[PDB]
């Protein structure tokens, strides 16, 4: 699992595992996910033809 | 740490004088802490 | 194409990103919220139906 965004630059070793729905946008997200409402974790899908 | 017994006086703090401390425990936690709380005996 | 070659500017892509109309915001390469950060030699956009 990785991220494209997070709100700040981490300090060395620090282990922020929180998966807090970020607000890029004005929109009031609070857990409803989507375009402005950036869900933290992804996932890159590596197949063999790659 | 450091542990010294006083006498003289009770109801005075922090008394005056110079006293070394010494290092005794190391724990590599990596707990990203930014408040503490105290435990006291209670009945 | 519609291509339009939007050069010689720096673009703002918090209007489309702010007003109400336009809902989708996937980038890919850059990260869609460092784009009104992000300079352009040519901005290819092609509006399409």
């Amino acid at each position: 699992l990785y991220r494209l965004f997070r709100k700040s630059n981490l300090k060395p070793f620090e282990r922020d595992i929180s998966t807090e729905i970020y607000q890029a946008g004005n929109k009031p997200c609070n857990g409803v996910a989507g375009f402005n409402c950036y869900f933290p974790l992804r996932s890159y899908s590596f197949r063999p033809t790659y | 740490s450091k542990h010294t017994p006083i006498i003289v006086r009770e109801p005075e703090d922090l008394p005056q004088g110079f006293s070394a401390l010494e290092p005794l425990v190391d724990l590599p936690i990596g707990i990203n802490i930014t408040r503490f709380q105290t435990l006291l005996a209670l009945h | 194409w519609n291509r339009k070659r939007i050069s010689n500017c720096v673009a703002d892509y918090s209007v489309l990103y702010n007003l109400a109309p336009f809902f989708t915001f996937k980038c890919y390469g850059v990260s869609p919220t460092k784009l009104n950060d992000l300079c352009f030699t040519n901005v290819y956009a092609d509006s399409f139906v």
